[PDB]
């Protein structure tokens, strides 16, 4: 149990860098990092992360969340 | 831990989860007074929990011990995970629940191993288990592992898992054990998704900092 909203599913599509601002206006307690799609991360698991994982037009691809 | 299964109470002693507010990390007991997690698992005031099976349920084994201070590897990489190890000190001795052994050699690939952790159950989706759940799986050849991730292993680095995916360890699982033999041979450390099919786990390499924990410990 996080705080504050936990997913982005309207976020998919959407330039990452608009994304991120939406994401972390949304939630204050998080911060958005763009990474291209398959970028390997750390499996730690944490209520202030929000991955936003773009194609190479920039363009997210997955739902973002809070993890 | 995904495509794992329930260890069964207390059949994991070492296993330690690292609490913030909530389980964010694991980590192996070393000594009555000493975890061992990873570097990107440093926060200040970090909770230690010992004992515990179901996290989210009192069941009596429970030891919740303040981290007295938490060293990371003085050449920790926070953005590549090289020397992704960490030193946490216990404020007190932690009841002896029980210690893992470091390791006199390192492992070879096909060795079998025991990862085990409150990580993500699911390889697509979200599932946080209440239970410690483990997960039995081979160290790949340095060969594979540098092939599943071209550019990003180094000497401090190894996989395990299945490249034909479907097993492995995930977000929640960084800092927990891998054990084989009865010796602490990896910290969970990273990963591209969670059981993908050519993305195994990597691992930091326990038996290269084995000579660094004893000096830290000696001196802190
Ligand atoms: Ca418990």
């Amino acid at each position: 149990q996080c705080s504050g909203k936990q997913e982005w599913p309207e976020l998919v599509g959407e330039r990452g860098s608009k994304a991120a601002k939406i994401i972390e206006n949304e939630n204050e307690d998080v911060r958005a990092i763009v990474l291209p799609e398959g970028s390997a991360v750390p499996r730690d698991l944490r209520c202030d992360r929000v991955w936003v994982f773009v194609d190479e037009r920039g363009v997210v691809v997955d739902t973002p969340v809070v993890m | 831990i995904v495509g794992g299964y329930t260890c069964g109470a207390n059949t994991v002693p070492y296993q330690v989860s690292l609490n913030s507010g909530y389980h964010f990390c694991g980590g192996s007991l070393i000594n009555s007074q000493w975890v061992v997690s990873a570097a990107h698992c440093y926060k200040s005031g970090i909770q230690v929990r010992l004992g515990e099976d179901n996290i989210n349920v009192v069941e009596g084994n429970e030891q919740f011990i303040s981290a007295s201070k938490s060293i990371v590897h003085p050449s920790y990489n926070s953005n590549t995970l090289n020397n992704d190890i960490m030193l946490i000190k216990l404020k007190s001795a932690a009841s002896l629940v029980a210690s893992i052994s470091l390791p006199t050699s390192c492992a070879s690939a096909g060795t079998q191993c025991l990862i085990s952790g409150w990580g993500n159950t699911k390889s697509s989706g979200t599932s946080y288990p209440d239970v410690l759940k483990c997960l039995k799986a081979p160290i790949l050849s340095d060969s594979s592992c540098k092939s599943a991730y071209p550019g990003q292993i180094t000497s401090n680095m190894f996989c395990a898992g299945y490249l034909e995916g479907g097993k492995d360890s995930c977000q929640g699982d960084s800092g927990g054990p891998v054990v084989c033999s009865g010796k602490l041979q990896g910290i969970v450390s990273w990963g591209s998704g969670c059981a993908q099919k050519n993305k195994p786990g990597v691992y930091t390499k326990v038996c290269n900092y084995v000579s660094w924990i004893k000096q830290t410990i000696a001196s802190n």
